[PDB]
């Protein structure tokens, strides 16, 4: 039975183009990075402001959450990653060793490692405990726009403009894998699927692809979207029906049936590119945010 | 410098 996702919420407060929204694991809170310079947290529920988190020189393009939903991890245009502890506000640790923008970054499940992608082209690995980098992955040949673990650490899929998803081994740093396309559209986005067994992969080209991670193909396309120009994010909602969702560059969400690819909803209400999308670890809400144009949050609720 | 302040709010050239 086809969503109902209606919008709830809007939640001002960034100043510039926000670039990321997630959900802690808890269910408790939404994190935004802008390049505002700023993260901010509010209520899950009910988009209730928070705090303000600052320390970054330049804009931030990611925010992830620990497992605990105790610790945040950022990517910034300063070329650096900080640390933060969500309760105190405070940076823990600067993360450097990137040559360029810091686009993309997350925790492992353990949450005792980050992976980080860079404009350098590089993917970076550190650990939490002592904010020092311990691989340096030559990982791509153009910016690497997004970094994800799968489900027990042991892997990091990694993608590029060069046009390749790569899945890395964590322990060592060497490629196991990598994803081919003969049209070798640029690369926007990767996420392992809840299962583990799958990798979603935006090009930009306007097209979503679910990848068969054992076999090292395709399985699934959605298209109907607009996504030619910006790294934006994609989900899988488990929470109620099975869906794909993202942002599109037509200021819409889009939510498609997984199984069948037929559009279910498109979410109106936004004024710029919806450049991130997220989606609720038990509840059926998603949050999606917008460019400058725009620069606002907004918690979508469904009754499936 | 990204003119509007972030890499991923900044389109991809060509």
């Amino acid at each position: 039975v086809k969503p109902n996702y209606a919008l709830k919420f809007t939640l001002a407060g960034h100043t510039k183009a926000v670039s990321s929204v997630k959900f802690s694991p808890n269910g408790e809170w939404l994190a935004s990075s802008s390049a505002d310079k700023l993260i901010k947290i509010w209520g899950a529920y009910d988009g209730k402001f928070e705090k303000t988190i600052s320390g970054h020189k330049l804009g931030i393009s990611d925010v992830a959450w620990s497992s605990d939903s105790n610790l945040l991890v950022s990517a910034s245009d300063d070329k650096t990653l900080k640390i933060w502890d969500v309760s105190s506000g405070k940076c823990l640790k600067t993360l450097k060793g990137h040559s360029n923008y810091v686009f993309c970054c997350n925790f492992n499940p353990q949450s005792n490692l980050i992976v980080s992608g860079s404009f350098d082209e590089s993917v970076r690995i550190w650990d939490v405990k002592t904010g020092k980098c311990l691989k340096t992955l030559p990982a791509h040949s153009d910016p690497v726009s997004a970094v994800h673990f799968n489900r027990d650490g042991s892997l990091i899929v990694s993608s590029s403009y060069d046009g390749l998803c790569r899945i890395w081994d964590t322990a060592s740093g060497q490629c196991l894998k990598t994803l081919i396309d003969d049209d070798n559209p640029p690369v926007s986005f990767v996420k392992f699927s809840p299962n583990g067994k799958y990798i979603l992969a935006a090009t930009l080209d306007n097209t979503l692809k679910l990848w068969d991670y054992s076999k090292g193909k395709c399985l699934k396309t959605y298209t109907g979207h607009k996504n030619e120009k910006y790294c934006i994010f994609a989900n899988f909602s488990v929470t109620g029906g099975k869906w794909i969702v993202s942002g599109s560059e037509d200021n819409l969400v889009y939510i498609w049936n997984l199984q069948t690819k037929e559009i279910v909803q498109k979410l109106q209400g936004h004024t710029d590119v919806v450049i991130s999308t997220a989606c609720h670890p038990t509840e059926n809400i998603i949050a999606s945010a917008a460019l400058e144009n725009d620069k606002t949050i907004k918690l979508w609720k469904s009754d499936c | 410098v990204n003119p509007t302040g972030c890499a991923r709010s900044e389109p991809k050239m060509s």
